[PDB]
RNA sequence: CGCGGGGUGGAGCAGCCUGGUAGCUCGUCGGGCUCAUAACCCGAAGGUCGUCGGUUCAAAUCCGGCCCCCGCAACCA
RNA sequence: CUUUAAUGUUUGAUGUUCUAACGUUGACCCGUAAUCCGGGUUGCGGACAGUGUCUGGUGGGUAGUUUGACUGGGGCGGUC
RNA sequence: AAUUCCUUGUCGGGUAAGUUCCGACCUGCACGAAUGGCGUAAUGAUGGCCAGGCUGUCUCCACCCGAGACUCAGUGAAAU
RNA sequence: GCUCGCCGGAAGACCAAGGGUUCCUGUCCAACGUUAAUCGGGGCAGGGUGAGUCGACCCCUAAGGCGAGGCCGAAAGGCGUAGUCGAUGGGAAACAGGUUAAUAUUCCUGUACUUGGUGUUACUGCGAAGGGGGGACGGAGAAGGCUAUGUUGGCCGGGCGACGGUUGUCCCGGUUUAAGCGUGUAGGCUGGUUUUCCAGGCAAAUCCGGAAAAUCAAGGCUGAGGCGUGAUGACGAGGCACUACGGUGCUGAAGCAACAAAUGCCCUGCUUCCAGGAAAAGCCUCUAAGCAUCAGGUAACAUCAAAUCGUACCCCAAACCGACACAGGUGGUCAGGUAGAGAAUACCAAGGCGCUUGAGAGAACUCGGGUGAAGGAACUAGGCAAAAUGGUGCCGUAACUUCGGGAGAAGGCACGCUGAUAUGUAGGUGAGGUCCCUCGCGGAUGGAGCUGAAAUCAGUCGAAGAUACCAGCUGGCUGCAACUGUUUAUUAAAAACACAGCACUGUGCAAACACGAAAGUGGACGUAUACGGUGUGACGCCUGCCCGGUGCCGGAAGGUUAAU
RNA sequence: AGGACCGAACCGACUAAUGUCGAAAAAUUAGCGGAUGACUUGUGGCUGGGGGUGAAAGGCCAAUCAAACCGGGAGAUAGCU
RNA sequence: GCUUGAGUCUCGUAGAGGGGGGUAGAAUUCCAGGUGUAGCGGUGAAAUGCGUAGAGAUCUGGAGGAAUACCGGUGGCGAAGGCGGCCCCCUGGACGAAGACUGACGCUCAGGUGCGAAAGCGUGGGGAGCAAACAGGAUUAGAUACCCUGGUAGUCCACGCC
């Protein structure tokens, strides 16, 4: 079997990504509330 | 020429190639060349549109003279080629100046004929020529619709529309499906009949044939749930509804003639 | 067991619905046409309206029991 | 009052023609090396087409719901 | 009959014995001509039946080789 | 450490991905490891990743994404032009050896290469978001020439050997060498060169293309490998020398031939068929607006620059994905000996491991298996499971059929080893010698050596010669479906779906239909021999009657008929 | 030449045993089917909730699908326990 | 050897012999418009059907497929089946004329080969008229017949088969 989840680093930065966020309106509503949460991993990083 | 193959195979036993031993065994003139990258029957927004489109074989574009506003220029054709866009043979004829094109080939087109375009043309096969200057009963193809516009009526194989009169400015041109239509004048013709008339015996043979054309398979609606077609459902067989499309429009007789502009150029309708 | 319909000269069918009067075709009988039959033409007879009872001025008919026939149902574990 | 002829007048229903509304996913040029698009020439159609508002029709393509109770389990039959 | 309720219908073959199988009879509850009909070489990890072959499936199980099971030392759960 | 046993087209050795110090050394044992543990992928501390040539970054595109203006939409926002991004694609350049506790095509030794700046010398016209060439391309098939690699022989070094033999046809180990440069072959492609002219290449063009002629017959492009050179160099088995006893220092003979031969290379070839097989840049070349005592370009030489980032370890798994040190899953490359058709399989080399609970006992019973007298499906829902058949050459082969098949039908015969034909044949490769030459990697001729099936006869061994692993059960009748294929991932693989074919029907292109408030796209850069929908489902013989109900199509005279 | 045949890797998943608090939230073993094609697979994009996709099972859409997950209406309503 | 068999050459004759590529006129059907108005078509009679949504009658034009009036005759050609509007190209057979040449090369002919009306069959086009089958209307004791209105395949063209 697979378990459903076969990493690639491109491909998560390309869909869970800062840019792949702030690009978009719904994406800046997230980090609102992010932010507002509190929560130190915003997104997905290094 | 047609020709059916030997029985050796299941699925080479109903097949029947279209063999032409004219045609030229290598690869085209490169400088009319551009990818053809398909689009899997999908729109912008990426959902299929149309269905039963998808996968086949990865195919070039050529680029083909339709307009033909090269005028009193001799030109020899020199290959037959083929062209895996069409059911048409495609002719590489090059000008007397030195200029090479491509052109949907005709049915008596040998290697080397000459042809010419223009509006002072001899009446042979080949020849493109505005029709109030062609006879009265002749046949044309590769009818320009708008004068300008290049070309869409009769264009693939072994087609040809006929020229029936002439109401002064207006040509009546009784088209390939029965159907009386009305143009202008103006609008250039190329004389004869499209080539490679034998498309029509060109039988498949296997299910494969169909798949690298670019044809996908095609699922009844009688085999489907209710909840993804009008028809369908029911334990065993059972149509029992008025036959419909998957969007609920009632086909097997239902006109969907709505242009009402177009309606001043129809005489006789196809019947 | 239940529901719907039906039983009309010798036979197959109208008419019942919304009651007082029973028609059509074939068949039958007698005559005629032909040398004889059929076919054809003319005339006529024949129906306890399944059976009983109630209701009604009056019952093929309305209502109910019963007999026979036809169709459906007789299902879920 | 009826049948009615000419004139003036009033609008409706069709036919034909025209060009200026408009369409132009026809050709050409420029913005611009750009097949989007805009503007300008020219041709083809043409007060159509198309859109908006009101409206009759078709309409399970789609949506929100209804689909009785009693019942010697329920259904059917029967009843209210 | 992938369809025949009645039914294991009737007859014949196959078996010592055949509610299934094969070929016919038509009494088709309620087959049927693109919701296609009747056949069809080849193909099928397809449905049913038969014969040969070969065997522990079985008549009837017997012995033996290994991993657990059992005992000792260490670790050490679970449903309830 | 000495034996034993296992994988060995993997359980080996390297990368991408993905993790993130797990790598190496010292030390420690509570917690972690399904047990102990001075052990470890565990704790603590320290150390380790060195690049102009590898890869990314960078130059340039695909799918597709974002998108100035613009069009469109209550707003959000959608699409899309110029552009700009985006590899899994194309584009410059390095190989051998040595060295560490851990890194090395990166450090050192030796020998080379590529892209540019600046300057010098000698010459010459250069110059685009513009044009052309090239880059540049499909599947399958077979052949020829080689290499990686392996075997044998020769040679060199060591041994002559704890139970009989072994100075000989004996045994064991080794016999390694690249990039680049020159030569430019086997082979493949193509007729060269010069003059004139032209509505062609958004303008121009000496370049490309085309149309007339002349002269001569070759010239040119491309190309694995071979031979020199790189290299009187490194390496090299075994000795010689010191032991912290792990290993270090030193030295170092032979280093060739023949044959067999890949799926690797020439080959991004050639032939053939069809379903007809990216784009742009780097590079080369031609010129425009222009600039010309210039600037730049070509060649040679000197010098400088080649930055930033990753580089450790694991990578068919105790580190990734599965909550775990989990019998599962994970793309690419190299891939030897004997037998064998083979990457199957059996036993081994290199190398890596014995799976992190063991020790006795040998009951029932359970699982993984062997054998089994007599019978041989009587078992049972049913031959489910097991058993059995199983390879190669040849003999022989039915009903039926679409004349291809059916068929490897069925059913049989010979299979080991030794000698002989022949101190190893037919065949393959092929040196020395001889001759010629348009002289080189040449062609004829020549045949030693090397190598090696298969057929027959004769003899002999066992119960058994495809002796193991490996390796079809066959046939008769018949239902359904044509056939390969697809499907309920995780109870249904089928008669279900798909299928080419056939029919009906809609659509004249601003096409129908479809996604979409719209714009715009798909359909299609296709156009009735086309596209969409529905139905049946190869093929053969056919495919009957009905327009009442319903839907659909056509025609409108009348009745009815909303808004206005 | 072949949706050709036998048969590995690769892909798939027909039969049986074991397993069922498993080694594993569908695997192992012994046999199987395809294996030049409608083949298989890596990397990277596109299509999305009454929508997507579907050789069509009402299967699949992150171990959940006759309508996914997360948060908000919302302490929904419940003649019921 | 010869020649009276047979065959070949020179000059001409008549012709629907065959194959291929074109064209003309009449008529029928349908479509379009105008003129114009109550029946048209059919039969022994009648009816189904068509028509006042405006047919038929009539004029002009156009699209079409098929057959070739008069010439045409127990006339002609070819082996036979069979073949006729006309034009062009290719091509076959028979006969007459006055001579020459080869010199029996002959006659028939199982098996075999080829050609061979119509109908019928496969693939692709075409489809006016006519017309299997079929339906309806009559006649009839019955009419799945003869009669009448429509009418699919086919009849027509190309490549094969029987």
């Amino acid at each position: 079997m697979k378990r459903t989840f076969q990493p690639s680093v491109l491909k998560r930065n390309r869909s869970h990504g800062f840019r792949a966020r702030m690009a978009t309106k719904n994406g800046r509503q997230v980090l609102a509330r992010r932010r507002a949460k509190g929560r130190a991993r915003l997104t997905v990083s290094k | 020429a047609v020709v059916k193959c030997k029985p050796t195979s299941p699925g080479r036993r109903h097949v029947v190639k279209v063999v032409n031993p004219e045609l030229h065994k290598g690869k085209p003139f490169a400088p009319l060349l551009e990818k053809n990258s398909k689009s899997g029957g999908r729109n912008n927004n990426g959902r299929i549109t149309t269905r039963h489109i998808g996968g086949g074989h990865k195919q070039a574009y050529r680029i083909v003279d339709f307009k033909r506003n090269k005028d009193g220029i001799p030109a020899v054709v020199e290959r037959l080629e083929y062209d895996p866009n069409r059911s048409a043979n495609i002719a590489l004829v090059l000008y007397k100046d030195g200029e090479r094109r491509y052109i949907l080939a005709p049915k008596g087109l040998k290697a080397g004929d000459q042809i010419q375009s223009g509006v002072d043309a001899a009446i042979k096969p080949g020849n493109t020529l505005p029709m109030r200057n062609i006879p009265v009963g002749s046949t044309v193809h590769n009818v320009e619709m708008k004068p300008g516009k290049g070309g869409q009526l009769a264009r693939s194989a072994g087609t040809y529309v006929q020229i029936v009169a002439r109401d002064g400015a207006y040509v009546t041109l009784r088209l390939r499906s029965g159907e009386m239509r009305k143009v202008e004048a103006d609008c250039r013709a190329t004389l004869g009949e499209v080539g490679n008339a034998e498309h029509m015996l060109r039988v498949l043979g296997k299910a494969g044939a169909a798949r690298w054309r670019g044809v996908r398979p095609t699922v009844r609606g009688t085999a489907m749930n209710p909840v993804d077609h009008p028809h369908g459902g029911g334990e065993g067989r059972n149509f029992g509804k008025h036959p419909v499309t998957p969007w609920g429009v009632q086909t097997k007789g239902k006109k969907t003639r709505s242009n009402k502009r177009t309606d001043k150029f129809i005489v006789r309708r196809r019947s």
